[PDB]
C-alpha cells in the first residue's frame, strides 16, 4: 500500500 | 504468410524468461541514459497525485492537461500516451484515479475526446482500495468540479465484463462515454478468460467507431494489466490492418515500455501475451 512494481 | 511465419518462429523456438529479463534490462538502461525520466511526477506539487511512489509517468510521453488551465488547474496526471500502429496517439494508459484526482481524470477524458474507457481492475483488490469509482450509478450521478457524470444503462458484455453507457456534461455540452470493466483480472496475473479479454477489445473497437480519439486504458497502477490490453489491441489492429514479416513481440513490448513504465509487468503476463497473439493468428 505504497509500492506497486519495481 | 506473415502471421504464418511468426508461428513458425515460435515453433522453431519456453523462455521467454530470457526475453522478458531482456526487456527489463532495456528499461533500466533507458533510465540510466535519461531517455526516460520522471521529473514532473516527482515535483512536490504532484507527488500526492500518484497512487504509488514507485510508479511515475515518463516526461517524454506524459499526458498534459490544459483544460481549466486558465483557472489555475495543474497540467499533471499519472498517465502516458502510447502510440498506435499507424503512429498516432492510440492509447492513454493511466492509473486508477484517487479521490482527489477524479476531476483530473474527467479533464483527461474531456480534453482528448475519449469515447471508450477500458478498466482492468476492481475498486477493492486485496482488502485494499485500488481504484475510485469514477463512473455514475443509476441512482447517483457523479459530480466533480464542473462535470456531471450520469449513468444511462448498464449491461454485461459477458460474465466478466460490465459495459456502462455514461453521459458526461461540461458547460452545456454533452457526450456519451462508454466504460468496459474487466472484473476478474488480478495484478501480475492474467484474465480468467483470455476469450473475454479479446471480446472486450472487440467491443471497445466497435464502440470507438471511426475517429482519432485515443482509447483510455487503466488498471490500478496503469502498468501491467493496462499494458497487456494495449498490446493485445495493438497486435489485433496489425492483423486486421500489416503484420511485419519480421514481426517481434519483444519489440512491441519494448516499444510499449518506453512510453508507459512497466507496461506489461511480469514474466507471466509476457508469456500470456505470446499465447494470446499466437491464438489470434491461428484465426
Amino acid at each position: 500500500l505504497q509500492r506497486y512494481s519495481e | 504468410d506473415s502471421a504464418r511465419s511468426f508461428l513458425e518462429r515460435l515453433e522453431a523456438r519456453a523462455v521467454l524468461a530470457g526475453e522478458f529479463s531482456d526487456i527489463q534490462a532495456c528499461s533500466a538502461a533507458w533510465k540510466a541514459d535519461g531517455v526516460c525520466s520522471t521529473v514532473a511526477g516527482s515535483r512536490p506539487e504532484n507527488v500526492r497525485k500518484n497512487r504509488y511512489k514507485d510508479v511515475l509517468p515518463y516526461d517524454q510521453t506524459r499526458v498534459i492537461l490544459s483544460l481549466l488551465q486558465e483557472e489555475g488547474h495543474s497540467d499533471y496526471i499519472n498517465g502516458n500516451f502510447i502510440r498506435g500502429v499507424d503512429g498516432s496517439l492510440a492509447y492513454i494508459a493511466t492509473q486508477g484515479p484517487l479521490p482527489h484526482t477524479l476531476l483530473d481524470f474527467w479533464r483527461l477524458v474531456w480534453e482528448f475526446g475519449v469515447k471508450v474507457i477500458l478498466m482492468a481492475c476492481r475498486e477493492i483488490e486485496n482488502g485494499r482500495k485500488r481504484c475510485e469509482r469514477y463512473w455514475a450509478q443509476e441512482q447517483e450521478p457523479l459530480q466533480t468540479g464542473l462535470f456531471c457524470i450520469t449513468l444511462i444503462k448498464e449491461k454485461w458484455l459477458n460474465e466478466d465484463i460490465m459495459l456502462r453507457t455514461l453521459k458526461v456534461t461540461f458547460q452545456k455540452e454533452s457526450r456519451s462515454v462508454y466504460q468496459l470493466q474487466y472484473m476478474s483480472w488480478p495484478d501480475r496475473g492474467v484474465p480468467s478468460s483470455p476469450d473475454h479479454m479479446l471480446a472486450m477489445v472487440e467491443e471497445a473497437r466497435r464502440l470507438q467507431g471511426s475517429g482519432p480519439e485515443p482509447l483510455c486504458v487503466h488498471s490500478s497502477a496503469g502498468c501491467g494489466r493496462t499494458g497487456v490490453l494495449c498490446t493485445v489491441d495493438y497486435v489485433r489492429q496489425l492483423l486486421l490492418t500489416m503484420i511485419p514479416p519480421d514481426f517481434s513481440l519483444f519489440d512491441v513490448v519494448l516499444k510499449m515500455r518506453k512510453q508507459r513504465p512497466a507496461a506489461v509487468q511480469t514474466e507471466e503476463q509476457y508469456r500470456f501475451l505470446y499465447h494470446t497473439v499466437a491464438q489470434m493468428f491461428c484465426s
